């Protein structure tokens, strides 16, 4: 039975034409499986499960509304439904493969917040349709994903469609980004050495005089924000061929310059990360 | 002309020119491989060192080529100091370049030198400079340094740590220093900070780039340093379970691949439960093909017995029944994956209730046959590869499905193209050929369908006859009919390459057919264009006539016995004259000539047994004067001894001397060789002393591999001589007539099963061959070297082995046994010196130092001798036999000194 | 990946001898 | 020796590891795809980054046709306000260029990077290199750009020195001759030299 349903499968991918034995076939498949699952218990899907993935495959069918198909998303992620959300993503997938419409911007980082939570199998295939024919601001809704969501292993894709659809490290939305790369994670430091060889000069200017600017609500880590400095200052494009390790000691060959109040600012910046000391000690 | 070549291409090192330079340079390559000797390596090393050391930057790029590709070469210089000096004197100059290039030098050089510590330092100081070339050749100098050096790599471990997470040096460059990470499995704390770090590596930078590269590097640790495996292998599933990413998915297939290909023994049940589960919630079919490709793999190998050991029911094990599924699947790559894999579960462990699965298994091989047969394209012919492997190892495993197995391939062989017919052909040729009763049940089917191919296309159709014509002759396990005769003949007089029947020819001589092996030797015959192969075709005629003539035999008739015999000595002594005007220098055929030249003197050997039984019937019983052995056949069958035993003793020498057979023509040359020790037990046991037999053979008669027709054919031969030597053992008289009836009967048994010609005396697959330049001082012709009778004479052999092809495809060179004796030239003769000595190679050198002991008077011959050890243990007599000429001269004080005393 | 092991006639296993043998002997392509 | 010196292999076969490993499907990627990318009448510089950066893992023989779009295209590369991967990557797709086709890449290079108009050729560019700093303004604190520029104006130093030399042997139908052809080649180096000193003076503008 296997061996002849597996030969007119291919009958039927191979026979195009006008897809009505396609429909029969639908519907003998769909008789067998109502079948089997009302006769058969203890030969549980052996030949069974060849006529349900016969099914989903044949199912492939396109949605027509590809708008409220993200409500009706939503609404299966409360109600924890596996076979309904997979039937769901997959029409959604389908119907962004068509010719592009008019996508919400709200409802779509709940959407994504829920294929992120629960295990998505097809995360990175709807990801990757909603992201290219994007009707918004795709950055701001990855941003506030990677941020607030605390999601283990995906944000990491996440990571990767930041840096794969922003060109800089700032291009529009500097406040989020900046609290992004400054807080009070774990994927910091990637996006941190790229900001310290991605942005232009006059942006990594902007950001310098931002970072130690006059501000007592301290809103950028100290350890992060000194490496940053420590690293503006060595960039391998600097001294791209200047001798090295043979310098003279009494000489000094270039700073960085800075104003008053931004020495101001850096020595108490570093003078507050000195004085954290939750185990360290004072050596 | 071996240092001319030398001179040549350094004058043209002298040139001012860099374009003559670099000529030179990369003209040095193939003088390497000419001569490989270490004194003409160490020699243009050297100027090679001198050359790199002044130059104008491109020739040292050259002189970094010619490294890069010598690298076996590189452990026969001599002067390594002299040559790692004049390279390293460049790192102290100021172009960047030069200093890269040098760098890379040093990496390409790494396995002569790897505990020089200046190198070390060089490689640390300019590894966090500011030029980019600099840096890349460091990270590589670096990372061949690595794999060989501790101290460097503990070092380099702090140094490459720091510059990873040190939040500089662009991501570009991360990647490129993970694999200095790689090389790093030298000791265990240093594996656990590697491992650490590629750990908070992989949680810290959460890319697609880094991931990909810092898990191949986590798995090249893991799979170089076996003390976690396991740990990884988990790691690789949490990362291709609990990950929405594709190619680090992709990785975790390849990466889960390599390890079950390198050590499979460490995968634990739970493992391959969760390789399972995660390939089946997978939506993708690309990953889901690489996963059971990776649990296909698995399947071969000692994994599967661990996964069903005892202490559930193995019907609901998830690996069988994704098996199920995925070989009822739609793409034909994964069906023949889960093929794979419910074929190596049947031929596998051998519990009870697995073997429904059996019919499960046999089905689902015809079902993606009748898939993957009107295809015509090359993913599905290697599916039609897999498949058909799968059928043999699934009919070789367990045989009663496997007449099944057979008869459902003959149905695929009626309906499928010219490219289907064949490696179909191919499959039934190898079960029929080792399990014969069914080849016999296709018979006749194939003649209608070799029918059809008088009608065929005519691109594959050479190839289609060729495989259609073997497999007819592995059928043929008993006899061939005159009316299949003519239908092959008829059909390949209707078309026929010329070459195709040279091939059907010599399949029938493999075989046994010497017929239909006769008839396309004459049309051979008639044909072809050159000297020597019309010899050796006429040579091939005359023994398939010959082994025509031995078929023509009749139990229990002498008469018919040495009348044959005659006729097939005749045949076969035109037949070695035919092969001896074949030889040619260039191909000089020495296992034809031999194995014919053996086969003439064991029907030569049977053919005096038989007249000597006959001469009982031909004689007194001795003579008046005798009335405990009496009469002259007692001398006879003693001389019958001394000639069978010798023959022995030649068939085990030929067996010795080849070493580049493949494994039938070795058990074919065992076959003939166990032929002559049962005819000299035979007799040895009947006549000649039974007193002191006692055995009764007492070792096993059954249970063989049976690897091919001819071998079972040749052991019932040879188990029914025993049995008929136990049986007359001790009962009747020295001299009796049972005896001389055994004889007999022993001798039509081993003439009754006809011959197989194997694969070494057409083709030869393997070519090793040994130098062994002698340099005492080498002479030149009649010229011997003189020595002073009063020292010994310091041989120092140097050899070098030469490769055909494939390096070593059947039997690899192990240690090699050089061995060298002396003998006195004038006229034990110096037998005093003989002397052994054990090789082990490193690439292809030998290199090893004799003494000789010149002392009498006189010119001494000095023969040495090769001797291959292999990885089993037996020992191949090849090599030149090189043999050289020296003179004893005496010093005239010892002289004056001699004649006073 | 190949289902005979013990196959005489693959792809490329022909050795030099019957290398020049098959470059004299196809060439006719007749047989009598 | 730098244009060999980069064929080199780098470490572990990482960049086989990546051709392995992620060019699974690349084959959507077309030159005039990239054209209408590079065209389009606002900046999209995420399809022209994800189309290069696709690019990269390409080996340089499968690069060879994107070279037309990529040199047509790099004049577009020197506004205000185009991102940097954009530039060092197409510095990248440059120099694996430069190690297959250079003297086709070379001339077509030095008509693409003139100010905005004279077609060049190979003859013109042997006889003088020094249009090869005569490109844009904006080039000059454009560093990738520069980069180009500078192995660019090597190669035809070290070109128009064969040419010369070439010149002077074909055209004898001898002392004053070669060493006027020295005196040439020197004040031309010197004067290369002078031309990227100024360079290196900050302008004006800034000043």
């Amino acid at each position: 039975l296997q061996m002849l349903q597996w030969l007119d499968s291919p009958g039927v991918e191979g026979g195009p034409l006008r897809a009505q034995l396609r429909m029969l076939a639908s519907q003998a498949s769909a008789g067998r499986r109502l079948s089997d699952v009302r006769g058969g218990l203890l030969r549980l899907a052996e030949a069974l499960a060849f006529r349900q993935d016969l099914e989903v495959v044949s199912s492939t069918v396109r949605a027509v509304i590809a708008t409220l198909r993200s409500g009706e998303q939503c609404s299966v992620e409360p109600d924890l439904i596996s076979k309904v959300l997979q039937g769901l993503i997959e029409v959604r997938s389908p119907h962004l493969e068509e010719l592009l419409t008019a996508f919400f911007s709200a409802t779509a980082d709940a959407a994504s917040p829920f294929p992120a939570c629960k295990p998505v199998v097809v995360v990175s295939s709807l990801l990757l349709q909603e992201e290219e024919p994007l009707a918004g601001g795709k950055p701001g809704a990855d941003g506030g994903s990677l941020e607030a969501v605390r999601l283990g292993p995906s944000s990491g894709l996440l990571v990767d469609w930041l840096e794969m659809l922003d060109p800089e490290v700032v291009s529009s939305c500097p406040d989020l980004q900046l609290r992004l790369l400054f807080s009070r994670p774990s994927f910091r430091p990637y996006l941190l050495t790229l900001f310290t060889h991605q942005s232009s000069w006059p942006t990594l200017h902007q950001c310098i005089r931002v970072l130690l600017g006059k501000s007592r609500e301290q809103r950028f880590d100290p350890s992060a924000s000194l490496d940053f400095l420590w690293a503006c200052i060595h960039v391998p494009r600097i001294w791209q061929g200047r001798d090295q390790r043979t310098p003279q000691k009494r000489r000094e060959e270039l700073v960085l310059r800075v104003q008053g109040p931004e020495l101001i600012s850096l020595v108490e910046l570093i003078l507050a990360e000195a004085e954290t000391r939750s185990q360290d000690g004072d050596t | 002309d071996a240092n001319s070549a030398l001179m040549e291409l350094d004058k043209g090192l002298r040139s001012g020119k860099l374009g003559e330079q670099c000529e030179a340079v990369v003209r040095f390559p193939r003088l390497f491989q000419k001569y490989p000797f270490p004194i003409l390596i160490n020699s243009a090393f050297l100027k090679l060192a001198d050359v790199f050391r002044v130059g104008n930057n491109f020739l040292r790029l050259c002189v970094l080529k010619v490294t890069q590709q010598s690298e076996k070469h590189l452990e026969k210089i001599l002067n390594v100091d002299e040559f790692v000096k004049r390279i390293f004197s460049v790192i102290h100059s100021n172009d960047p370049v030069a200093r890269a290039i040098t760098l890379r030098m040093l990496g390409s050089l790494a396995s002569i030198i790897p505990e020089r510590k200046n190198a070390h330092h060089s490689i640390r100081q300019s590894l966090d400079s500011h030029d980019n070339v600099e840096v890349e050749a460091a990270v590589f100098a670096a990372a061949n340094f690595s794999a060989q050096s501790k101290d460097f790599a503990v070092g380099i471990c702090n140094k490459i740590s720091e510059m990873i997470q040190g939040l500089a040096t662009p991501v570009d460059l991360k990647l490129k220093l993970i694999p200095i990470l790689q090389h790093m499995h030298h000791d265990a704390i240093l594996a656990s900070s590697a491992r650490q770090l590629l750990q908070q590596l992989v949680t810290s930078y959460p890319s697609t780039k880094m991931v990909i590269v810092s898990l191949h590097t986590f798995t090249l640790l893991a799979a170089s340093s076996l003390v976690d495996t396991p740990k990884q292998i988990q790691l690789l599933l949490q990362y291709l379970k609990n990950d929405p990413r594709k190619a680090v998915k992709r990785l975790a297939i390849q990466d889960l691949k390599l390890l079950a290909n390198k050590t499979p023994h460490t995968w634990s049940r739970e493992n391959i439960q969760a390789l399972c589960e995660c390939a089946l919630q997978t939506p993708y079919d690309s990953l889901k093909l690489g996963m059971l490709s990776v649990l296909s793999t698995l399947s071969g190998t000692i994994a599967i017995k661990h996964y069903f050991s005892i202490v559930s029911s193995p019907r609901s094990s998830d690996l069988v029944k994704l098996a199920q599924e995925c070989c009822y699947h739609n793409n034909r790559g994964i069906a023949a994956h889960g093929v794979r894999v419910l074929t190596n579960i049947t031929v596998s462990c051998q519990e009870k209730d697995l073997l429904a699965l059996e019919q499960d298994a046999v089905f689902g091989l015809e079902s993606l046959l009748v898939l993957c047969s009107q295809d015509d394209s090359p993913g599905a012919q290697a599916t039609l590869k897999i498949a058909l492997n799968c059928m043999v190892k699934l009919a070789k495993g367990r045989p009663h499905l496997s007449q099944s197995v057979v008869e459902t391939l003959l149905t695929q062989l009626h309906s499928a193209q010219d490219a289907a017919r064949i490696l179909m052909c191919h499959c039934l040729a190898a079960i029929a050929m080792q399990l014969p009763v069914l080849g016999d049940g296709m018979l006749g089917d194939l003649m209608e369908l070799y029918k059809v191919i008088g009608r065929s296309a005519t691109d594959k159709q050479q190839e289609l006859l060729v495989s259609l014509a073997t497999v007819i002759f592995v059928a043929s396990q008993k006899a061939l009919s005159v009316e299949s005769k003519a239908v092959i003949k008829q059909q390949l007089e209707s078309v026929s390459n010329g070459w195709t029947v040279y091939r059907i020819a010599r399949q029938a001589s493999r075989m046994g057919n010497h017929d239909m092996a006769k008839e396309l030797y004459q049309s051979l015959l008639t044909q072809v264009a050159s000297e020597h192969f019309y010899f050796w075709l006429n040579s091939l005629k005359e023994f398939s006539h010959a082994e025509q003539c031995l078929t023509g035999l009749q139990e229990e008739n002498y008469s018919s016995a040495l009348s044959c015999i005659a006729e097939s000595l005749k045949f076969y002594h035109k037949g070695i004259a035919s092969l001896t005007a074949a030889s040619t220098p260039l191909n000089p055929l020495s296992f034809q000539c031999e194995f014919v030249k053996l086969r003439i003197d064991l029907l030569q050997a049977f053919s005096q047994l038989i007249c000597t039984c006959n001469s009982l019937k031909t004689s007194p019983p001795p003579a008046i004067a005798t009335t405990q052995r009496c009469g002259r056949i007692s001398n006879q069958m003693k001389q019958s001894m001394e000639e069978f035993r010798s023959l022995a003793s030649r068939y085990g020498d030929l067996y010795q001397a080849s070493f580049d057979a493949d494994s039938a023509t070795l058990r074919n040359v065992e076959l003939q060789q166990q032929s002559c020790l049962l005819i000299s037990h035979a007799i040895e046991a009947l006549i000649l002393d039974p007193e002191s037999a006692s055995f009764q053979e007492y070792g096993s008669t059954g249970t063989a591999h049976a690897d091919s027709e001819y071998e079972r054919r040749m052991m019932s031969v040879y188990n029914h001589v025993l049995e008929e030597v136990e049986s007359l053992n001790r009962k009747y008289t020295p001299v009796s007539y049972m005896h001389t009836a055994c004889l007999c009967n022993a001798i039509i048994a081993l003439l009754k099963v006809p011959l197989s010609f194997q694969r070494y005396f057409f083709q030869k697959l393997q070519s090793t061959s040994i130098k062994l330049a002698l340099s005492p001082s080498p002479r030149n012709p009649a010229e011997p070297i003189a020595v002073q009778n009063n020292q010994q004479l310091a041989l120092k052999v140097e050899g070098v082995v030469q490769h055909g092809s494939k390096p070593g495809l059947f039997r690899k060179i192990q240690s090699v046994c050089l061995n060298v004796s002396s003998t006195l030239q004038s006229k034990i003769d110096n037998m005093t010196n003989e002397m052994e000595q054990r090789v082990e190679p490193h690439n292809d050198y030998f290199s090893t130092q004799f003494l000789l002991n010149f002392a009498i008077l006189g010119t001494h011959n000095i023969t040495v001798e090769s001797s291959v050890k292999d990885a089993n243990g037996i020992v191949w007599k090849t090599g030149p036999r090189t043999t050289i000429f020296v003179k004893s001269l005496e010093d005239p004080y010892s002289q004056q000194i001699r004649l006073q005393q | 990946a190949h289902v005979w092991e013990d196959n005489w006639d693959d792809d490329n296993v022909e050795d030099d001898f019957s290398n020049q043998l098959r470059a004299e002997l196809e060439k006719h392509g007749y047989k009598m | 020796v730098d244009d060999w010196i980069c064929e080199e292999e780098i470490t572990g076969t990482d960049a086989l590891l990546r051709r392995m490993l992620l060019t699974n499907n690349a084959k959507n990627h077309s030159p005039k795809q990239l054209q209408e990318a590079f065209s389009a009448v606002p900046v999209n510089n995420t399809q022209v980054m994800q189309i290069i950066e696709h690019l990269t893992l390409l080996s340089a023989s499968e690069l060879i046709p994107y070279a037309e779009v990529l040199t047509s295209n790099m004049s577009q590369l020197l506004n205000s306000g185009v991102p940097r991967r954009i530039l060092q990557t197409v510095n990248k797709l440059w120099m694996v260029l430069n190690t297959v086709m250079p003297r086709r890449l070379w001339v077509m290079t030095v008509n693409a990077l003139q100010p905005s108009q004279q077609k060049y050729t190979q003859n013109d560019l042997m006889i003088d290199p020094l249009i090869v700093l005569r490109c844009d303004q904006r080039v000059h604190r454009c560093p990738p750009l520069m980069d180009i520029t500078l192995h660019m104006l090597n190669g035809y130093l070290l070109a128009s020195k064969a040419y010369l030399s070439a010149h002077l042997k074909e055209t004898e139908q001898e002392v004053t001759r070669e060493e006027l052809k020295n005196a040439l080649l020197a004040a031309q180096d010197s004067a290369a030299v002078q031309i990227l000193l100024e360079i290196c003076l900050p302008t004006e503008e800034e000043k």
